[PDB]
């Protein structure tokens, strides 16, 4: 939860065919790994040559367009598949699952390097905008952006320094470009409340998350109401598996580091206008692993 | 062989090492995961740890360390679970009649949720034996639940010129707002009684108007080029201020000069009334407990819609 | 639950109606039924406020 | 030293989706405002003509079948009311590194092929590679049926440099051969900015928008999109075809797949003409697949030979492994 | 039981069929693929009402 | 040398939808900005008029069904309050390379149908096939109710060139026989040009525009839309009438008179096993060695050619295309 001394705001990234289904029972907004992940592979390429560092990354869905089709038989939707090609034995290929979909989102990259200062800030995000836009963010290419209007390009801003009211009017300016999106964040804060107010009547957690993403309706009749949109995600992969040497998992793809099994774990997120968030460091998601328990998660501390 | 984990389901050619059960539970409480239930585990007969290059094996950053990488598996017992869980409310006589009644209007003690944008996902697709734990029903049975974000349907933006939305365009009436305005008005009938915990959701409700508001203003803004001369100016003058266009090449220089030293204000006084309008409420009830906070709300609403607006011409 | 209770010529008019006042809409209908003062009007149920419940004509079943 | 059990390559030259629009080919230079092209619902009343299978000593029950026309829904795309010439555009981008494997197992094996790639490219540069690229983008190979019957097709190529200039190219699909491959100082300055993008110049972008004069009226045709839930009742449509932005597109991988039609030298080699780089050769419209692996031609067996013996193949064989590598794919095991 | 056999070009689309009036689904399959008069058709056993029963595609096993 | 399992041909000769609109028949000289008929609704009393089994029914039951009579709304269209000529607007292209095939899971089967078609093209052009469909193109034989009962009927075939009008062509329906083809310039040169934009020698494009006297407020007869109370759903464009593509494409392929019986239905579509679903009986039985598949089967594999009318039937399918083999 490092203070993040610069923050770098992506206009607009557009991804094509990215992964739409993100865990096994769940389908929708990829992972926030997928862009955690994204920022680390990046600073491990461009941070050695801006000699910058980026724990902290914030992700805002401007657009989200998923490719589905509702059938006339029943009201649950299906996906568009694609066709693979034919096998190597001349038979007809196998239908395999698969997602795709159009993703217009914004990133933030918190900067805490020191060394910022010692080259210019436009440069600085030119350079990361250009290793960006070559990079395949959530499994898919990342569209520039090219249309008739001008283009837009990436603003590095420092909030370390300045008066609060210099503070303040920054994050107006940028909550300002960032309203037509909905930003990400983890509540675990409300999923722990529910956890423990139902935990009389049975300890299953699955359970609470299952009731609260349906539509609940109350006897009187009346629907139940939610302050805002609540949504369950993957806050990360518990470990299934003692952690093997490189040697005992066969068919590793890399002898460096050792392998280990791990498990899915869902979670309950919030979207809420960037309005809403006072303090935009809350907002960037910062990944935390525990070296004894197999916990890994994404979720943002800062934001309770 | 009993295994909580396969790769026939993931995979036709995955094939690698499948745990045959969990003996401890590293889900924490803060979480949800299969090692919370330790319980209802239903594990099928498929049919030097190994891995595959379909394993989705995925490298994981550390604190000032090295990187280690995850294989992470197919759940079966917790898809299983979950897919009993819904089929049982779903289908079944019991929660049948629950929503039969909800459209007599009888006020039955039992409740009914409903999933709707449900998604479903084949498994084995030609040959759905080959799945592991997959039975002739229960092959391509598996329904998901949708994650996409509230703002995943995206309508087309209007506002023309003519004088059809230039009387209507202060009020932009959207499906989002509409189902909110029903939430929010529905609180007002609560007696003291209800008093307390309408100090939550009618706090809470307040900020999603002025935030669907925005949304609306925003897209209009990113969508249309601009906006000329329209008709009715006399109260629809403050929303025209709201969304402003950038000066054309072939227009002159007083017009953002006049819209520079003037600040959008009237904006908050036409969303208090058009609210206030919407909004039912009691000339009895203005002495009561009641109005005095719902007042206090919709000041404390309409002062951030203000000072969001005090930045954007400043 | 209060239900309003109109009869009219048409589907289409604007006529005043009794408050029921009954537990479910079941009741209503069968009261109205067993009620029904007139051959040829076109019951028309409907809740304390404007909006239309359901709708019955002379020849034919309830609709909604 | 064996092979990889898990080796796979990102792929390259991956484009976007392709918007489509109508408009008068006068206004096309002047104006690209073009409205989009909206999909369509229409009906058609067929007769089941179908090879019979019963035999045919039945003449009444023929007639029956006659009697019960098939009814279907299905999905079309017309210019508008005046519009006379159709106009495509999508974006390609260039991200280089193709030798560079994503994974491996062993890192031995990494190295050698490392080494193999840096070896063929000091050799010989991968500007043969980019010269038949540069043919594909340049004419309209790309498209299937909308090509056929076209009175003129001009593409343009803009590279989208750091600003808004770009240095415009303007091409003949119909004067360059569909079979045959031409040197031309616009196809080689592209193969060059190509081959630059690849080695790993630092950014490349090339938006090409192509003009085809159809027809007044006329019907697209559009990449149907797959859906594969039959339905549990009727009310469906039988052919639904892909549309983003309430706008008629074709498919990402359905481009990029026409435009890397450089595969040339199958062993038949008999009439067809350029094919699909794809592993064994496969064809989905000629439903056969050339360079079959009992042939020593495979690219799985010419790979494995020339990295464990390090036995070079001919100029031939390593051109159209590189092109394998360079689209990208899973091998191995 | 009633089943109507229909076929069609496409698993999507609309036509008359014949009435069997067999016992049992298992017996009405097979007594369509025997009557089948085509290669390329999808053969669509419905019952009586709008419900579609199942569906068998030329190149594929039967399905519901 | 057995056939391939998938085989397809891509039709040919494919025009666009046909535009309708109305005017005055002083004004065909000029004949632009006319506004488009516009489909509308109108209230219909369903009755009872089918043909119900006196077993079932009796007196009593009949005097129930019309007592409560079922109303069913439909839609029609109507030519403008002062307006008494209809115009039909339509383009149509000229792909070429009919015999040549879109896909073949065998090479020496696509070799051998290449082979016979060019030995075809050599021993005689298609210049008869050109012809006959010059016939169909130049009188209204496309409309199938709105002819009927038509004062005066007239076609314009144009030919657009790089955007440009190359030659105008302009013919009676009504003059030219239906039922009989006769031979004049203008039909040979538009046969000429069609048979050269099959053979490749060009792109060709072609608008053709009819303008039939109807009457005024006259109701047109469009192409009724499927149905999903509403009954009848036309079929309207950007809040126009057309007629469909596939609708307009088998009345203009109506080139069949060679069938077994020589009755008086005359011109006939060219679809497989010569089925019509009006006269519901298909001529050119399977029984017979005239159909289609028997024919390309025999001569494919046993070379066989079959009579000059054989062959242009079996090169007529060819160029309309469709789905053969299994």
């Amino acid at each position: 939860v490092t203070d993040p001394e610069a923050l770098l705001l992506l206009p607009r990234l557009s991804i094509q065919n990215a992964n739409a289904i993100s865990s096994p029972l769940t389908w929708g907004f990829p992972s926030p790994g997928a862009f955690t992940g994204f920022v680390h592979a990046l600073q491990r390429r461009v941070g050695i040559s801006l000699d910058i560092e980026l724990d902290g990354v914030g992700i805002v869905c401007h657009r989200f367009e998923a490719q589905i089709s509702q059938p006339a038989g029943k009201r649950t939707k299906v996906f568009n598949l694609t066709r693979n090609p034919l096998n190597r034995d001349g038979s007809t290929a196998a239908i395999v699952e698969e997602g795709r979909a159009h993703l217009e989102v914004s990133l933030l990259l918190g900067v805490h390097g020191d060394g910022l200062d010692d080259h210019p800030a436009q440069e600085i995000a030119r350079q990361v905008q250009e290793q960006a836009g070559a990079m395949r963010l959530a499994g898919g290419s990342i569209l520039p952006w090219c249309n008739e209007r001008f283009p837009a390009p990436n603003a590095e801003l420092l909030m370390l320094g300045g008066s609060d009211e210099q503070r303040r009017k920054n994050q107006r300016r940028l909550t300002r470009r960032l309203l037509p999106g909905f930003a990400l964040v983890s509540r675990e804060a409300l999923l722990q409340q529910h956890l423990e107010t139902l935990r009389t009547t049975l300890p299953e957690a699955t359970t609470l998350d299952a009731l609260l993403d349906l539509c609940r309706i109350n006897f009187e009749w009346q629907v139940r109401d939610k302050p805002g949109w609540l949504v369950p995600i993957p806050a990360g992969y518990n470990a299934l598996s003692p952690l093997y040497l490189p040697g005992e998992v066969r068919n590793a793809r890399d002898r460096e580091t050792p392998l280990r099994f791990v498990e899915n774990l869902f979670g309950l997120g919030e979207w809420l206008s960037p309005h809403r968030v006072a303090a935009l460091s809350d907002l960037l998601w910062y990944h935390h692993a525990e070296p004894d328990k197999g916990l890994y998660r994404w979720s943002t501390p800062r934001f309770v | 062989q009993l295994v909580t984990h396969t790769l026939k389901p993931i995979h036709p050619d995955a094939r690698g090492s499948n745990l045959h059960s969990l003996p401890q539970a590293p889900g924490q409480p803060g979480l949800a995961g299969s090692h919370e239930l330790g319980d209802r585990l239903v594990s099928d007969v498929v049919g030097a740890p190994a891995s595959h290059s379909l394993a989705k094996q995925l490298y994981f950053p550390l604190p000032g360390s090295g990187y280690h990488l995850l294989a992470p598996l197919f759940p079966t017992s917790l898809v299983h679970h979950v897919h009993a869980l819904l089929r049982e409310a779903r289908f079944g006589d019991a929660a049948k009649a629950a929503r039969e009644a909800r459209s007599r209007q009888e006020s039955w003690p039992h409740g009914f949720s409903e999933y709707p944008n449900l998604a479903i996902q084949k498994f084995g697709g030609t040959k759905p034996q080959n799945i592991s734990q997959l039975n002739n029903e229960r092959r391509g049975e598996n329904w998901l639940l949708p994650s996409l974000p509230p703002n995943w349907q995206r309508q087309n933006v209007n506002a023309p010129m003519r004088h059809s939305s230039v009387f209507e365009h202060d009020f932009g009436r959207t499906p989002e707002v509409s189902r909110l305005t029903r939430t929010l008005q529905r609180f007002l009938a609560k007696t003291v009684h209800n008093n307390l915990a309408i100090r939550q959701r009618r706090a809470q409700l307040v900020a999603q108007i002025c935030d669907e508001a925005l949304q609306y203003a925003a897209r209009l803004r990113e969508l249309e080029p601009g906006w000329s001369a329209t008709p009715g100016c006399q109260l629809h003058d403050a929303e025209q201020l709201w969304l402003d266009p950038l000066r054309a090449q072939t227009d002159e220089t007083f017009l953002q000069r006049r819209l520079r030293g003037d600040w959008p204000a009237e904006v908050g006084n036409r969303f208090a009334n058009w609210l206030n309008r919407a909004v039912s409420s009691d000339s009895q009830i203005l002495g009561s407990p009641e109005a005095a906070q719902w007042s206090q709300e919709l000041s404390k609403e309409l002062t951030m819609f203000k000072e969001i607006l005090e930045d954007e011409r400043d | 639950s209060t239900y309003i209770i109109k009869e009219v010529q048409n589907i289409n008019s604007d006529r005043e109606g009794v408050k029921v006042e009954t537990t479910s809409l079941t009741s209503a209908k069968r009261i109205a039924s067993k009620n029904q003062f007139f051959h040829g009007t076109v019951l028309r149920i409907e809740s304390e406020s404007g909006n239309w419940l359901a709708y019955k004509e002379d020849g034919k079943r309830w609709i909604e | 030293l064996s092979t990889a059990s898990v080796l796979a390559f990102e792929r390259k030259l991956d484009p976007s989706d392709a918007l489509m629009s109508a408009g008068a080919w006068a206004q096309r230079d002047a104006s690209q405002e073009w409205p989009a092209v909206t999909v369509r619902e229409k009906s058609v009343r067929g007769t089941i003509s179908n090879r019979l299978k019963t035999k045919d000593r039945d003449p009444a029950k023929l007639d029956a079948s006659i009697q019960s026309p098939n009814l279907q829904t299905v999905d079309v795309a017309n210019l508008p009311s005046d519009a006379d010439t159709l106009k495509v555009r999508f974006t390609l981008r260039v991200l280089g590194g193709a030798g560079t494997p994503s994974a491996c197992n062993d890192a031995a094996y990494r190295d050698k092929l490392l080494q193999t790639v840096a070896t063929y490219v000091n050799d010989q540069g991968f500007a043969e590679l980019a010269r038949r690229y540069a043919h594909n983008l340049a004419n309209a190979r790309f498209l299937w049926r909308n090509r056929v019957g076209a009175e003129a097709v001009e593409v343009r190529i803009n590279h989208i440099r750091q600003g808004e200039v770009a240095r415009a190219w303007r091409f003949d699909a119909l004067a360059i051969g569909l079979r045959d491959f031409k040197a031309d100082a616009e196809l080689d300055a592209l193969a060059e900015l190509i081959a630059s993008g690849l080695s790993g110049s630092g950014h490349v972008l090339l938006e090409v928008v192509a003009f085809a004069r159809i027809g007044d009226g006329q019907e697209v045709f559009p990449s149907q999109e797959l859906i594969l839930d039959k339905g549990d009742k009727k009310g469906q449509k039988s052919k639904t075809l892909y549309s983003v932005r309430d706008a008629a597109a074709i498919h990402s991988q359905k481009i990029g797949n026409a435009l890397r039609t450089i595969d040339t030298w199958y062993p038949d080699e008999d009439g067809l003409g350029p094919i699909a780089v794809e592993p064994y050769g496969s064809v989905t419209s000629q439903g056969k697949a050339y360079r079959q692996p009992k042939q020593k031609l495979d690219f799985y067996t010419l790979l494995d030979n020339w990295v464990l013996r390090d036995e070079a193949p001919a100029v031939e064989q390593q051109h159209y492994v590189i092109a394998n590598l360079i689209r990208g794919g899973v091998f191995g095991e």
